[PDB]
RNA sequence: CCAAGCGUUCAUAGCGACGUCGCUUUUUGAUCCUUCGAUGUCGGCUCUUCCUAUCAUUGUGAAGCAGAAUUCACCAAGCGUUGGAUUGUUCACCCACUAAUAGGGAACGUGAGCUGGGUUUAGACCGUCGUGAGACAGGUUAGUUUUACCCUACUGAUGAU
RNA sequence: UUAGUGACGCGCAUGAAUGGAUGAACGAGAUUCCCACUGUCCCUACCUACUAUCCAGCGAAACCACAGCCAAGGGAACGGGCUUGGCGGAAUCAGCGGGGAAAGAAGACCCUGUUGAGCUUGACUCUAGUCUGGCACGGUGAAGAGACGUUUUUUCACUGACCCGGUGAGGCGGGGGGGCGAGCCGGGCUCUCGCUUCUGGCGCCAAGCGCCCGGCCGGCCGGGCGCGACCCGCUCCGGGG
RNA sequence: AGUUCUCUUUUCUUUGUGAAGGGCAGGGCGCCCUGGAAUGGGUUCGCCCCGAGAGAGGGGCCCGUGCCUUGGAAAGCGUCGCGGUUCCGGCGGCGUCCGGUGAGCUCUCGCUGGCCCUUGAAAAUCCGGGGGAGAGGGUGUAAAUCUCGCGCCGGGCCGUACCCAUAUCCGCAGCAGGUCUCCAAGGUGAACAGCCUCUGGCAUGUUGGAACAAUGUAGGUAAGGGAAGUCGGCAAGCCGGAUCCGUAACUUCGGGAUAAGGAUUGGCUCUAAGGGCUGGCAGCCGACUUAGAACUGGUGCGGACCAGGGGAAUCCGACUGUUUAAUUAAAACAAAGCAUCGCGAAGGCCCGCGGCGGGUGUUGACGCGAUGUGAUUUCUGCCCAGUGCUCUGAAUGUCAAA
RNA sequence: AACUUUGAAGGCCGAAGUGGAGAAGGGUUCCAUGUGAACAGCAGUUGAACAUGGGUCAGUCGGUCCUGAGAGAUGGGCGAGCGCCGUUCCGAAGGGACGGGCGAUGGCCUCCGUUGCCCUCAGCCGAUCGAAAGGGAGUCGGGUUCAGAUCCCCGAAUCCG
RNA sequence: GGUGGAGGUCCGUAGCGGUCCUGACGUGCGAAUCGGUCGUCCGACCUGGGUAUAGGGGCGAAAGACUAAUCGAACCAUCU
């Protein structure tokens, strides 16, 4: 048989990101000596949309402590920030929608985005729009906390990871039926070459484990195993179990 | 004249797409095109410019919010969350 | 063909058991001789001709032929043997008229005559089967029909000894 | 009315996201009936244009063993040829599709071949990838459990190999110096901090103080240095290891 | 200039002003100042605007492709008349004038709105601002300096013909195929439709003549019947525009719908209504419409052209979209919707012979990756034995190298 | 001489043209004259054929420059190797400057220049390529040829340096 | 009762496609064209050039389709 379309996506090609009118990545500050011992003051400019993304982005303006310079960033907006609002990051930054601290600093139940994985990597987790972490306990001794993630992970993070106090904007949007084939393929026109979608089962068996029949059927049990090769890992891939989620 | 009887600003869609569908997408169609009184200002001019940002003709300001709707009550509760925090934060 | 019986009586008007002798190749088989450097594979439409194992009509013989109607048989294929609903149908069945609505051959007549409904490529659906790819004298839907100006034949047209 | 529709259902072999039942709108999708319409037909006719047709000019190709009238016979079981009969008369024109088992393409069907190729899998033999153990890179210190000062192993650590993140590698570690609090009898210390949160302003290229040097005539003009901006340090800072 | 038998103060043609500069119309302003508004007012086709300052006054600015002016009448054109070498940028005369009108079409400038789970390039290049390091001269023959007005010098290299398509390109060819664009007249008409015409162009598409048999190909018409033909109404045919009326089942209340079904339609002569400008009135200008009435023709009148047959049902697929270029346009694919699955980055899925390699990823669970079903509505029963997937493990059979 | 040319008729395309111009492609087919052998599926006195000679003129119209999707060196990595990967990633990646201090040279030797050294200041952080439709200053009117003109001539402007 | 003018909305031209006649043609005008009749025609729309993906590879709204008249594995040379 022929390379599966899942195979062809790794290399590039025709399924390389749409990136030609994205903004820029969004990040958090670089920290640096302001953030590390007191705060910083930013100002946002303008709340704009990125193609590609639900949530929008906030381009909030710092000084440069050390050069006559402006600084430009682009955060990912939390819901509630408006233009001419002033901000602040820093180890000493106020619990304010928009500020930044670090999680250390924050109290029990503090809901944060663009949250730093590991600590001065600019933000990771709780990114897309609507979502948000959650501060669960801090351990001052090993200095790390345990936050919860959008997921429902809870996950122990160094203390000295930042973070944006509040929820991403643009929430709820998955509330709408997209109702038409045509304003699916406007979204996906913005992201990257994946729509629209073609079953397995559609297919010959030259192109997909699935295809081929005389009935359109799977014919072979579809949860496959977690070392399956490429090309043969298709439909439920290491399904601890299947079927309607009844009960919790 | 009352023009329709139930469909309202989906009624733009005809028939298509299902009564149930058509219903649930009227409630979003008529939030994400309302002008919103601006807190800034208070004239009625917060009006919808992408998914989520939201912007005043009068006072130029713009504001980062739900997609269909100004504020949602997710960010609505965190907010009185964060600020209940910070007081036991400084007592 | 024989004739036990049926036919109230009466074997043979008309039938005919148990047996037995043939014919035919419009049934299906059996075989595998010709054709696989291809003879276009069903049915219908059209058109001509031929057979008789005669339905009608002409001329007749016999009846359990009074008449009328019918049945059996002879010479007999000259002339006829139709319009329709359902089905791709051959076949079948029914409606209606009719003198009668007989049965067949011609490469199971006839696709460089047509048509392409079915069968029988590639797309696709259902059911049964198969782990599967896929299979099914099981259903369903969509699916390119080429060439004549040559020879003969035939139809007419000049014409030849 | 082997068609359609509605019912029936022990359904060869219907059936629930291998989705079941439905249903408005939609369909160059499949099917049945009805009105209207009509040459589809009964049953064909006439008319027009371009051909075919004849002429001047110009002019191919397919195909072809030899050829080219029949009946029967026998025959590779359906003859143009052969046998026996019927018979046969130049050269040609327009048509025609009976025949030449006409042309077209080494039959796609079917079988055979120890010929394949696409695809599948519970075929045979392998294979990238992947999971797993050992050896090496591969270190330092503690304990616990073993064995005879050495060595096997478990846990907890360390960092320096190795890896990750960020930065224009911009203030890291320790100490000094200063501030608010506490409390032992003005001083010591538990021990904390490092000057920015009201406003959609501005913010660099030193002020000031101290010390020396130069040029011209104590006055004018111009330099340098130190503090301002604490000192010392071995990995830039973090995260793993 | 054409027609002039008759008529036609008639029909046709033609009746300029560039770039740059100045001036002025006109358009636009989310620009300023006075002032303080509810009996709210202003205002558009729609909107929309106002104590965060409306109405009303008075101003400032941007674009002015519009008109005038310098250009510039000298040129060009129309026309009549003379010249010459006569192949002269030949010379003269006159003219190149005045108004109106429009949902008209084409382009452009501007104001205001709607759509997005779509937000709709970058860089070269040029400009303004903030700052005040510096510089310039000591009352002058003033200096530094100047994005002001004139003046001076130069702008090298390469392309440029023509065709651009029923004959200059690709299909073996002057091949009915394919091949990216700009401009765009009058009539009818809703119309860039079809039909006729002007400007411009062409010579019937690689030949002609004479006939008018059959059979064709493409068009037509048929008495009476009306699908009896055929697998099947294939083919053709009926309908068709517009105005007025009328319109069912079902429905997801949006539709169905031009449902279905009727009536009307010419020409001609009138009537009524619908406006602007100026100074409940008067005068002058007007642009096409709608409606009604009489008269009228052999009942013809959407007279050509253009231009839906309809209804009752069943199956399938919700729809719109896509597909086997060259036999299958479909019930197949997609789809929104629905439901499962993996993954918190030393990750999930995938690429790559190879790496401090690569894609998703300028990403972070409202995400990315892997499947199935296939709108809405109602529902989705039982089975974990089989085969798969998955989860626990020294408690513990087998188990390679070391 | 049916077919060439001029004149007159009758027709057609009917401003989504059979009209006037371009891009891609062609490459002399363009223009004048001559021939009528071959070619232009009849002919031809004709032609996009053949033969002999001509014709494309720019600061202002494009290219030239920018960067886009992307392509692609060096550093580094890999690689038996031709090489591949990679594009800011493991890099001592600036050859510049206002100004100040020193010398050496010059000339309108007055004083200004130049040149060499030193002090001082410097993010850009990615070489290079990438569009005759994107961005990109500035040329218009009249005349003129067999064939060229916003290019030649007459006139009137303008940008850049 | 007006105004307004939404729509993967309807009729319909350019454009794009290609249902039926199983019409033409079938040594064709044409190695896929022609005519009438048809689908769609504001969007999942049509299209030029630039660039990217290359052979067990690509690309596929999925027909084993397309990948220079070649595709259930292109073409060229060699092995041969
Ligand atoms: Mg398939
Ligand atoms: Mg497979
Ligand atoms: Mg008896
Ligand atoms: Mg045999
Ligand atoms: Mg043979
Ligand atoms: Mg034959
Ligand atoms: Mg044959
Ligand atoms: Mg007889
Ligand atoms: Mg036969
Ligand atoms: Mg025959
Ligand atoms: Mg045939
Ligand atoms: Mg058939
Ligand atoms: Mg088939
Ligand atoms: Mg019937
Ligand atoms: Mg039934
Ligand atoms: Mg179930
Ligand atoms: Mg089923
Ligand atoms: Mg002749
Ligand atoms: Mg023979
Ligand atoms: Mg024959
Ligand atoms: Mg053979
Ligand atoms: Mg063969
Ligand atoms: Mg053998
Ligand atoms: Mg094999
Ligand atoms: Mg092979
Ligand atoms: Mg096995
Ligand atoms: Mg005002
Ligand atoms: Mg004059
Ligand atoms: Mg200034
Ligand atoms: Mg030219
Ligand atoms: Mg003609
Ligand atoms: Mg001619
Ligand atoms: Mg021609
Ligand atoms: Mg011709
Ligand atoms: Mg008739
Ligand atoms: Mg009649
Ligand atoms: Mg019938
Ligand atoms: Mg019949
Ligand atoms: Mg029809
Ligand atoms: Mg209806
Ligand atoms: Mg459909
Ligand atoms: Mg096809
Ligand atoms: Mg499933
Ligand atoms: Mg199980
Ligand atoms: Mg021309
Ligand atoms: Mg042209
Ligand atoms: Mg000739
Ligand atoms: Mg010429
Ligand atoms: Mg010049
Ligand atoms: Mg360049
Ligand atoms: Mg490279
Ligand atoms: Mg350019
Ligand atoms: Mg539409
Ligand atoms: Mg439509
Ligand atoms: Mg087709
Ligand atoms: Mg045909
Ligand atoms: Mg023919
Ligand atoms: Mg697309
Ligand atoms: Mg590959
Ligand atoms: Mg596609
Ligand atoms: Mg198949
Ligand atoms: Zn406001």
């Amino acid at each position: 048989g022929r390379v599966i379309r899942g195979q062809r996506k790794g290399a590039g090609s025709v399924f390389r990101a749409h990136v030609k009118h994205r903004k820029g990545a969004a990040r958090l500050r670089a920290v640096d000596f302001a953030e590390r011992h007191g705060y910083i003051k930013g100002i946002v400019k303008d709340i704009i949309h990125d193609p590609g993304r639900g949530a929008p982005l906030a381009k909030v303006v710092f000084r440069d402590p050390y050069r006559f310079k402006k600084r430009t960033e682009l955060f990912i907006a939390a819901e509630g920030i408006h233009t001419g609002q002033f901000v602040y990051c820093g180890k000493k930054a106020q619990l304010n929608i928009g500020n930044v601290l670090p999680v250390g600093t924050m109290p029990e139940g503090t809901i944060v985005c663009c949250l730093e994985e590991k600590p001065g990597d600019r933000g990771k987790l709780a990114r897309a729009s609507g979502n948000y972490a959650t501060v669960i306990s801090h351990n001052p001794e090993t200095k790390k906390t345990r936050v919860k993630l959008p997921s429902g992970s809870k996950k122990v993070i160094s203390s000295a990871n930042r973070a944006v106090v509040g929820v991403v904007a643009g929430g709820g949007r998955i509330d709408k039926p997209i109702l038409k084939a045509g304003r699916a393929y406007h979204k996906y026109k913005a992201k990257r070459n994946c729509w629209p979608r073609v079953r397995g089962v559609a297919m010959n068996p030259v192109e997909h484990p699935f295809g081929g029949g005389n009935h359109q059927h799977i014919g072979k049990p579809s949860t496959i195993r977690r070392d399956a090769p490429a090309g043969r890992k298709v439909g439920l891939i290491a399904a601890r179990r299947t079927g309607r989620l009844r009960g919790t | 004249a009352k023009r329709t009887k139930k469909v309202g600003i989906v009624g733009k869609y005809g028939t298509r797409y299902g009564a149930s569908l058509r219903k649930m997408v009227k409630k979003i169609e008529i939030s994400q095109h309302a002008k919103y009184t601006c807190s800034f200002c208070g004239k009625t001019k917060m009006k919808r410019r992408a998914v989520g940002i939201w912007h005043c003709g009068s006072c130029m300001k713009t504001v980062a919010g739900g997609a269909w709707t100004y504020n949602t009550t997710s960010a609505v509760t965190v907010k009185s969350a964060i600020r209940r925090l910070k007081e036991l934060k400084d007592q």
